[PDB]
RNA sequence: UUCCGUUAACGAACGAGACCUCAGCCUGCUAACUAGCUAUGCGGAGCCAUCCCUCCGCAGCUAGCUUCUUAGAGGGACUAUGGCCGUUUAGGCCACGGAAGUUUGAGGCAAUAACAGGUCUGUCAUGCCCUUAGAUGUUCUGGGCCGCACGCGCGCUACACUGAUGUAUUCAACGAGUAUAUAGCCUUGGCCGACAGGCCCGGGUAAUCUUGGGAAAUUUCAUCGUGAUGGGGAUAGAUCAUUGCAAUUGUUGGUCUUCAACGAGGAAUGCCUAGUAAGCGCGAGUCAUCAGCUCGCGUUGACUACGUCCCUGCCCUUUGUACACACCG
């Protein structure tokens, strides 16, 4: 009965990582992992999988629809989106305890990818073209 | 310190030494909780003072490049520039380009300068010790703004003005925009004392 | 010859929604036509 | 398939099939057109064509129902007008409407009931064909 | 005998429009009717931007007006008449119902 | 370093990076990169640019492409 | 010739300076865990940081 | 001026706070074919290929469907718990936990007393004065507000390689669509056209169509090579098309050509403390056409500080005054 459905969240990049009891996919709206495209910023996406394991993932695939935000903040969700995606498959399938050692990797490594960043973008106010920068100002 | 993780995934955090032990506490390097895939993490930092003491050194050391606004936020680039810069390092000397780094940050961070304070009620510049974590940002600052100088209207690229930077100041020799800058500092310190 | 439903103003007019209030007679009622000032 | 292979290796590798895949016919405006109003020059590429092609014969694979009207968007980029401030520009139709007409003679995509272009049946095959025979 | 007749809410009042909204549903649900709702619709929000002075000096300060506007429907599996005989409750003052035969 | 300017001068395509010079701008470092040899060497670019494809087809040495036409070079081995 | 002596900063003292840029602390010298005098540093320093110091006889005065 | 308290005062009123709005958590509730996963039916392809495995399109009594979206309800944080500090009071610093511990973030509202502050050119709001038919009334034609020796302010574009150009690649959010006349404001799709722009069939008074707004910087791959260069794009010549009743003192958008100053800017001086500065583009107002502006939006995303009263100012107390249109005395 395997299926998980777990999101993972950036400023507005939004992951929701289907998941069925598999062999080894993880694609992003059916794109291989091993893909994606900030080539630099490749690491962060394939960060949980170096942390768990590809043995971790042997009997489980992966299908990561993202929608919104930008390209840096995509990498940072599905960060979450697959570890998150994880502990929800292992707290409801394989045993409680066996996922206390899971997240203790995920969080002695970075604490950010099991909860979001709070941060958003300041309104603009009037006065300046900014959320705190102001209009030059001129004595004579 | 334990953890067979590395950056980019080629170079090893292991068997790297930070000697001078004032400023071992603010090179987050040697620790197994520093070891990051990527100088990239939009980490909280700044949050608090003294928070940034725990970013990895290979970060700070990015974020410093990305100035003079036609490169503010360009991170994406900016760590790109590491990546070629630590190839070059490993390529000229074949030792461990992280080494190298914290090495070129030990190597060139004033020890003194002179502030303006007033004893007896009256005001001048006179000399006073650093605070480690000055120090590095100080360290940082001047290799990133030597580097950042002479690859201007230069055919050398910027990963390479930055990368024999690096090697010449952690060599220490005098030829650094870090290294000339660091002792004109001192030796101004050192008059007004 | 657009003016202000209200006074016959051609200035500073508010053809936005199709109000044609100019933007004095607008803010002297704008409470009464509903647009709350919540922020 | 198309999917498992890089997005742009793959297209060098389609955009060297439509050359050697027999051949079709070829503008004789070709060779001067900079693709755009906001270009400062044409395509450097000699063969460029088959390369908007190429990149171009995966958009149908890879959606439903693009007009030109669109097409120009997907090619578009931002415009410097010198002194005043930059903006979006949208690039030209004419070359996207025949890279259309050329692989509708050929079999790739066909004109779209509803509205757009639309793949074919079998030119399915080929895009993902070619995209077997890539690293 | 049994039809696809879609009634539409909008109003200016959070509070005042569910009033009505809920009154529809627990009206036709006293009659087991095939009751589809609500579908809530993205809030529209009206909005005006003026500079607060009537003479264009001192520090040019802006008050944004707005209005927000709540969009509410309702299906209703009944006639031209059931629809009408639920339909006929005290509407709350503002609430504009504009019930229409879907397809 | 007028290494664009100097890509005809018939010194070049007779010998000059042909292992003319080239054996040793690499080894300075022992490997010094494309463009420590483009400026350690007073002349710049693009007469290397073709070369440095030019000594890799010759098989002497192996090369990099990236973003910012990062390019390097190695000496033996 | 002066030796660069190593010295730990025990306690903060307040912030002096015209413009307040200036931490007093103080400092605990390594060699002879025992000397405890006045010193003046820049930037951002709490306890437990380790203050290079180049000379040693230089010593701050009480709000100084 | 918020409290603990003090006390020739006692008890009250405003302001502050509370409050109100958006953002930050809710696998819990009401749901939802104008939002949408999930499964299954088929259909297309690849391929150990026959099935299975993968990507795809179309419909349903598929859901013990609501994770993702919308919008309602309410839940949640109170410095709650722990530690040190303190009249051990009010409160301070920290730490595990947590979405969240600067009142969590940002805004709205906001006292008394005043200023000869601005607005009679927003208002058939308005006292007094001026004119009132040969008009300072109205209406029409044309010109001017745009003129150019010069000084000033907010800005846009740059002075390049952390780049220009040409490929390929592809990720948002806030808003917007007045019978708009015989399609018409937003405009999809078809065709003509090198660009510009046309002709055609249409969709939408809108979570339904435009548009899930396929945004740019960015990311790749080449070309350029320290050269006022291919940086930069002022100036000007020729022509074409659109808006409008009309384009001249070029409305604007194209095409070719022309290729200026500018080599990081003296004395001075502005804004700014985390999704912030800075970079990038988008929408709305005006609007027939014109956005280098303003109001909003999202995208990438730091350096530094966690302080002081030194300069500029503000509040309270004490003190001096020959000041009271009040030290610009
Ligand atoms: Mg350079
Ligand atoms: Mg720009
Ligand atoms: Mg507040
Ligand atoms: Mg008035
Ligand atoms: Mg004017
Ligand atoms: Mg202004
Ligand atoms: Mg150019
Ligand atoms: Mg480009
Ligand atoms: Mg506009
Ligand atoms: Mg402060
Ligand atoms: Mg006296
Ligand atoms: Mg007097
Ligand atoms: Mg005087
Ligand atoms: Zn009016």
């Amino acid at each position: 009965p395997g299926t998980v459905q777990c999101f993972g969240r950036k400023k507005t990049a939004v992951a929701v990582a289907y998941c069925k009891p598999g062999r080894g996919l993880i694609k992003v709206n059916g794109a291989p992992i091993e893909l994606i495209r900030p080539e630099m910023l490749r690491l962060k996406a394939f960060e949980p999988i170096l942390l768990a394991g590809r043995s971790r993932f042997k009997d489980i695939d992966m299908r990561i629809r993202v929608r919104g935000g930008g390209k840096t903040s995509q990498i940072y969700s599905i960060r979450q989106a697959i570890a998150k995606s994880l502990v929800a498959y292992y707290q409801k399938y394989v045993d409680e305890a066996a996922k206390k050692e899971v997240k203790e990797i995920f969080a002695r490594y970075d604490r950010t990818l099991l909860v979001a960043d709070p941060r958003r973008c300041e309104p603009k106010k009037f006065g300046g073209r900014g959320a705190r920068a102001r209009f030059q100002k001129s004595y004579r | 310190p334990g953890g067979d993780v590395k950056l980019f995934n080629r170079w090893t955090f292991e068997d790297v030494q930070v000697s001078d032990i004032s400023l071992n506490d603010y090179l987050a390097v040697t620790s197994m909780k520093h070891y990051t895939f990527l100088p990239h993490s939009a980490g909280r930092y700044s949050a608090k003072r003294f928070r940034k003491a725990q970013c990895p050194i290979i970060e700070r050391l990015t974020n410093s490049l990305m100035m003079h606004g036609r490169n503010n936020g360009k991170k994406i680039m900016a760590v790109r520039i590491i990546k070629h810069t630590m190839e070059i390092i490993h390529l000229l000397t074949d030792a461990n380009p992280i080494q190298i780094i914290v090495d070129a940050i030990i190597n060139s961070g004033p020890r003194e300068d002179a502030t303006r304070i007033g004893s007896a009620g009256v005001v001048r510049r006179q000399a006073v010790d650093i605070s480690p974590l000055r120090r590095v940002n100080q360290a940082i600052y001047l290799l990133t703004t030597g580097a950042r100088e002479s690859a201007f209207r230069n055919v050398k690229t910027i990963a390479e003005c930055l990368a024999d930077e690096l090697i010449n100041a952690a060599k220490g020799s005098s030829n650094s925009y870090a290294i000339k800058k660091k002792d004109e500092i001192e030796r101004v310190a050192k008059a007004n004392r | 010859s657009r003016v202000c439903r209200v006074c016959g103003n051609s200035h500073g007019l508010i053809r936005k929604y199709g109000l044609m209030c100019c933007r004095q007679c607008f803010r002297s009622n704008a409470k009464d036509i509903g647009f709350i000032k919540y922020r | 398939t198309v999917k498992d292979v890089n997005p742009h290796e793959f297209v060098k590798a389609y955009s060297a099939h439509l050359k050697r895949s027999g051949k079709m016919e070829l503008p004789e405006w070709v060779d001067i057109v900079k693709t755009a109003r906001f270009k400062e020059l044409p395509p450097s590429d000699a063969d460029w064509y088959y390369i908007r092609a190429a990149s171009m014969a995966r958009k149908i694979y890879l959606r439903q129902g693009i007009g030109i009207g669109g097409f120009q968007k997907i090619y578009g980029g931002r415009q410097r007008n010198g002194s005043r401030p930059p903006h979006f520009c949208k690039s030209s139709g004419a070359v996207s409407r025949n890279i259309l007409q050329e692989l509708q003679k050929m079999g790739i995509i066909d004109v779209d009931p509803k509205g757009g272009r639309l793949i074919t049946s079998q030119g399915r095959r080929d895009l993902d064909q070619v995209a077997g025979t890539v690293p | 005998v049994q039809h696809r007749i879609r009634i539409t809410l909008s109003s200016k009042s959070v509070k005042n429009l569910e009033k009505v909204c809920s009154d529809l549903v627990k009206g036709a649900k006293e009659k087991q009717l095939k009751v589809k709702g609500p579908v809530r619709m993205p809030t529209k929000v009206l909005n005006i931007t003026t500079r607060k002075s009537p003479c264009g000096e001192g520090t040019n300060t802006w008050d944004r007006f707005e209005m927000r506007v709540h969009k509410r429907v309702i299906d209703l599996v009944s006639s031209p008449d059931v629809v009408k005989q639920i339909t006929s409750i005290t509407i709350e003052p503002g609430v504009e119902v504009e019930v229409t035969i879907s397809d | 370093g007028k290494q664009k300017e100097k890509v005809n001068n018939a010194v070049l395509f007779d010998q000059a990076t042909y292992d003319k010079l080239l054996t040793e701008v690499p080894k300075y470092k022992q490997i010094t990169p494309s463009v420590l040899s483009e400026r350690l060497r007073i002349n710049g670019s693009l007469a290397r640019r073709a070369i440095k494809d030019l000594m890799e087809r010759g098989l002497i040495r192996m090369v990099s492409i990236h973003s910012s036409q990062q390019i390097f070079t190695r000496a033996t081995n | 010739d002066t030796q660069v002596k190593l010295a730990v900063v025990v306690k903060v003292m307040g912030r002096t300076g015209s413009r307040g840029q200036v931490t007093q602390v103080r400092v605990k010298f390594l060699d002879d865990q025992n000397r405890l005098i006045m010193r003046n540093v820049k930037g951002p320093v709490r306890e437990g940081d380790i203050l290079t110091l180049l000379e040693s006889e230089r010593e701050a005065r009480r709000l100084r």
